[PDB]
Order: structure tokens, then C-alpha cells, then sequence
């Protein structure tokens, strides 16, 4: 993606 | 030889069941105020979360919903909490099965066994500084595992508004399929969750939860310690790779663990070949 | 007499509400659903959007007359100990909006106390002549915090078509509380002609005027053992009188058959 | 004038 995101 | 000082009784303001004090005894950073505490998730624009009472599964316990007969429970194949509100050894930590909690359509109490995180926080946390990694989140207890922390509470917002925030350090992306996907985003509004750093050898996981809705779109984030954890830990879980392949371009992990994967170090060797 | 439920509202309140029938072979009732905040079952799209909320920037307890929140309505109306003060307004009551998450003071400042729930001590019991009712276990002074009349959030034309309208309450295009499938205590607090609460609409979490939630506030010091009623207003009985007349008791009835009668030989 | 009985302020 575009921007950066903690996820499981 | 710098003092440690108390620079907020309680960052959530009496949200909380209990105080989140702040420290810092590391340097001259006041008490972080550039957003705003909240308790809750948030909405900034219309998510039309699916709030009709009549969709919600729900269980016919007049027992303390222990039995195998909670179909809450059966909704995770079975409760995974056990007596005293803590995930059972044998919870799946790699694969976490998303959890049913109980609801206003059952027919139980309120303080019946399946209702651990609408409960809220009991555990003793503090906000301090960090030598490497700003603010951190600290137990100030021991914490035995599978026990309750926080949740990871902010705005939500949509996989496209999320593409478009320039600040991406606080995002928690809720479903990791494409198409009609949200997310939370926890830099202007967030609970203490936000202060949660990443380290490669976490002590607490994410866990998907349902509670007053069952719209499969929202779920809940839960974390629970992973492992049992000692007074004064730093508090992390594992952000993942989504993070990390974007953010290690402006900086790298600084967690100390030798199983880092995200240092210089560690991305410099991999590199090589 | 015999207690016949610990508690009502099967934990969900501050504090427990118990029930108990010392009148006639009548059981508990349970042909509802009891909840403590109003459910939905249609779409509403309530606003909950948090940057609709007005809010304060007080630092202190919100207890000074510049708290943005206390003017929306002209100025907050809780004391000190979280009680109307006494020149609130009782028959035209304003609007409160209470202090909420966009607020920058904390969550025990002096203006949230619909909020923060029961405190008193309530018990459902069986009237002689009304059905189940609900009456105070306690002292109660005037002006302070009873209940919530809580249910389902329903809209006007819906209302109209429900088969059951003995547990409506008007908001105010005009939406509607239906206790009779889903609903809390206040679903059993009687009609008075010389009532000792009144209802109040305020805002919390959110702000949508479509939606004010109704709070029941003493409008004069209760004594222990008192039933609780208010006056259900016209609007209720010009249409329920044609079944049933009204059955307090007090000298000041408007709306028995006696009262109604004399009222009717009207030449 | 509406069809059902409502209790208001
Ligand atoms: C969700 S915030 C955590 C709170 C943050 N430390 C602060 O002071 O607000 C995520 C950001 O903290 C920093 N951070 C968290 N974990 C880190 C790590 N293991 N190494 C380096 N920086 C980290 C990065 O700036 C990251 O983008
Ligand atoms: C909102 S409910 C109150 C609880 C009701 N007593 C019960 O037992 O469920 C409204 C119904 O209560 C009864 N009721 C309430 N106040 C009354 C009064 N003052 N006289 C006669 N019946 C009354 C009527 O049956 C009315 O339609
Ligand atoms: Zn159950
Ligand atoms: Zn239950
Ligand atoms: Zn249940
Ligand atoms: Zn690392
Ligand atoms: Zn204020
Ligand atoms: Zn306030
Ligand atoms: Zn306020
Ligand atoms: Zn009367």
C-alpha cells in the first residue's frame, strides 16, 4: 500500500 | 544524573478503571498532548456500522456462560477464557480465532464469563520515555499470560482515507483482504495503545473481538499479553511486515533483541548476497 | 414482601434494581428484554461523527459559567453533588448538554451526570391497582438523577403502526422510545396526576437533535417507599382514556372517570 | 393528532 499500517 | 518525573497523573483523563500516569526520566520531553485521548473508537465520517439489535447473535444462558451450550462461545468454537478472564494455554497466538464476546441480546448478566474486554483495562500500564523509541507503554506488574492489556482504540477510517494520511506511524489495518476494508487510525485520536512500540520478541497480540455489533467490518483489537511479563516490561507487539516494508526506508528497529529483524543490521546482512 | 428477582436488569445498571410482589399471584415480568442503553432495529445513522460534537476546553471541573458545554444551556443546572438546582425550570425544562469526549476535561467533571447512571436505590413492585410500578428504597432530594428512559429507537410512522402503545415516548419528523419489546425500569414507572419526577431531554455521546435521550430527574424530595410517576402528558390519554381511566388516587386527578364525567357534562 | 398513545414531556 500507500502508507504504512501495523495489522495482524 | 537526571530525575524521573511524573508529567501526567493520568493521560486518560478518568476514562480508564484506572489512571495511566506518564513519566520521563530520559530527557526534556513534556508529556505528549499533540492528540486526543479517547476511550472509544471514533468516527470522523459515516461508517454505518451495523448496529440493529435483531442481527446480533446471541446466547439463552442463565448460567455465568461457562458451559459448552454459549453459543457465543461456539461462535469461536468454543469461549477461550478462562475463570479469571484470561485466555486459556491452549489459545491459538499464531492464527487468533476472532472472539464472540456476550451482548445486550443475550440473555446472561453483565458479569458473566464472556465479557473480558467490554470490561476494560485492570492491568496497571504507565506511559515513559524510552532511550531509542520515543514514548513508550510499561506494566507496572507482574501480568501473567493471556491477561486482558488495552485496546488498540482510535478513529476509524477506510483502506482509501488510510492511503492518504500523511502521517502513517499510528495505523492498524483491521482486515488484511483487499476491496472494502477499514482501518484505525490512532494519530489525532487514540488511547494509550498508540504508545505501543513494535519489538521482535512481542509479549502482547492483537485479537479480533466482537461485542456491542457483529458488523464483520469493525472488528475490535484486543491485546493480550502473550507470555507472562515482568514488572517494569516494555509492552510490544509485532507491528508486521505491512509496517516495516514502508517505514525501515526512514528508520530502523531499535527494539535491542537479538531475534531483531528490522535493524540495520539485520536488513543490511539480508541485503548482502 | 417476597423478593422475586435480585436484580432487574441482570447487572447491566450501577446498582441492582430487585423485584418484589406483596399484592397478588402475578410473577416477575419477563415478557421484555431489559437493556440499559436504547437499541435500534432499523437504520438510524445516528451522528456520532466526534468533530459534531461542541465541547468545552475547561481545565478545571467544569463548575465556572464559562464551560461552553453549561451555556448550550444557558448555563449548566447541576449543583455541586450532581442534583437540578432549585430554579431550574420544571415545566418548560432546557436542554442539557452535558460535557463528552471532545471535552478536554475529565471524565468526573461536574457536568455528567446523566451518564454517569443509576445511583439510587429503586425497586419493582406490584401496585394495587396499576400493574407493576416503581418506587424509591431510599430518601431521594429533589432534583437528583432517577433514570433513563431507556428502548427501542423508533421512528414516527412506525409508532403509529405499533400494535402495543403503552410504552411510547415522544422525542420531542419526530422519533420515538418504544419500551415494550426492549426497554429499562422506566418501563414501569406509572402515570401520576401528582408526580415526583419529571423528564428531561440531554445529550452525551452525541449530539443529534433527533435523538435526545430522556432523563428522570425528582422534582421534590421523595420519601422511602414512594412510588415514582410522572405525568405522562395529553397526548397519552386522549387516546387511552377510551380503555382505561385513570388510577391514582390523588385528590388532584384529571383523568379518572369521575373527572373525565364532569368534565364531559360540559353545557 | 397522531394514531398511538405517546407519553412526553
Ligand atoms: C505507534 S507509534 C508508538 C509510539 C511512539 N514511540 C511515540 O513516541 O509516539 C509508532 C512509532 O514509534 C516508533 N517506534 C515504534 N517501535 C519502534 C522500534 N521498534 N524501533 C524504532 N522506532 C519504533 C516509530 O517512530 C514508529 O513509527
Ligand atoms: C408504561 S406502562 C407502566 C408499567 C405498567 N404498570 C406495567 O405493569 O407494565 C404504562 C401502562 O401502565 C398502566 N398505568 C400506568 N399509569 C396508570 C394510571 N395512572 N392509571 C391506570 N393505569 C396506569 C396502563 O396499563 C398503561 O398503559
Ligand atoms: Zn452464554
Ligand atoms: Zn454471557
Ligand atoms: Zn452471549
Ligand atoms: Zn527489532
Ligand atoms: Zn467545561
Ligand atoms: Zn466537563
Ligand atoms: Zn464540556
Ligand atoms: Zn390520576
Amino acid at each position: 500500500k500507500q502508507t504504512a499500517r501495523a495489522s495482524t | 544524573i537526571r530525575t524521573e518525573k511524573i508529567i501526567c497523573r493520568d493521560v486518560a483523563r478518568g476514562y480508564e478503571n484506572v489512571p495511566i500516569p506518564c513519566v520521563n526520566g530520559v530527557d526534556g520531553e513534556p508529556c505528549p498532548e499533540d492528540y486526543k485521548y479517547i476511550s472509544e473508537n471514533c468516527e470522523t465520517s459515516t461508517m454505518n456500522i451495523d448496529r440493529n439489535i435483531t442481527h446480533l447473535q446471541h446466547c439463552t444462558c442463565v448460567d455465568d456462560c461457562s458451559s459448552s451450550n454459549c453459543l457465543c462461545g461456539q461462535l469461536s468454537i468454543r469461549c477461550w477464557y478462562d475463570k479469571d478472564g484470561r485466555l486459556l494455554q491452549e489459545f491459538n497466538k499464531i492464527e487468533p480465532p476472532l472472539i464472540f464476546e456476550c451482548n445486550q441480546a443475550c440473555s446472561c448478566w453483565r458479569n458473566c464469563k464472556n465479557r473480558v474486554v467490554q470490561s476494560g483495562i485492570k492491568v496497571r500500564l504507565q506511559l515513559y520515555r524510552t532511550a531509542k523509541m520515543g514514548w513508550g507503554v510499561r506494566a507496572l506488574q507482574t501480568i501473567p499470560q493471556g491477561t486482558f492489556i488495552c485496546e488498540y482504540v482510535g478513529e476509524l477510517i477506510s483502506d482509501a482515507e488510510a492511503d492518504v494520511r500523511e502521517d502513517d506511524s499510528y495505523l492498524f489495518d483491521l482486515d488484511n483482504k483487499d476491496g472494502e476494508v477499514y482501518c484505525i487510525d490512532a494519530r489525532y485520536y487514540g488511547n494509550i495503545s498508540r504508545f505501543i512500540n513494535h519489538l521482535c520478541d512481542p509479549n502482547i497480540i492483537p485479537v479480533r473481538v466482537f461485542m456491542l455489533h457483529q458488523d464483520l467490518r469493525f472488528p475490535r483489537i484486543a491485546f493480550f499479553s502473550s507470555r507472562d511479563i515482568r514488572t517494569g516490561e516494555e509492552l510490544g507487539f509485532d507491528y508486521g511486515d505491512r509496517f516495516w516494508d514502508i517505514k525501515s526506508k526512514y528508520f530502523t528497529c531499535q527494539c535491542g533483541s537479538e531475534k531483531c529483524k528490522h535493524s540495520a543490521e539485520a536488513i543490511a546482512l539480508e541485503q548482502s548476497r
